[PDB]
């Protein structure tokens, strides 16, 4: 967490920082999205 | 001049209440504000 590295969650390829998000998801909720669509909100597959 | 100097005084004293009261009285400059924002959400909402 905090440093620009690639990620990579189940092929969502991208490059970013990482931090702690306090976004409320629903538990059928899985990533958000902002208005442009593109992923700026991610569930880590195992923890959660 | 007593009395001209009386009239102007409350012609300056309504400059302040009439901006105040009325909402579009400064449009032409909110406009200004409002194009450009316009056109930025534009390109930025254009990437999907």
């Amino acid at each position: 967490k905090n440093k620009c590295v690639n990620f990579n969650f189940n092929g969502l390829k991208g490059t970013g920082v990482l931090t702690e998000s306090n976004k409320k998801f629903l538990p059928f909720q899985q990533f958000g999205r902002d208005i442009a669509d593109t992923t700026d909100a991610v569930r880590d597959p195992q923890t959660l | 001049q007593k009395l001209i100097a009386n009239q102007f005084n409350s012609a300056i004293g309504k400059i302040q209440d009439s901006l105040s009261s009325t909402p579009s009285a400064l449009g032409k400059l909110q406009d200004v504000v409002n194009h450009n924002a316009q056109a930025l959400n534009t390109l930025v909402k254009q990437l999907s």
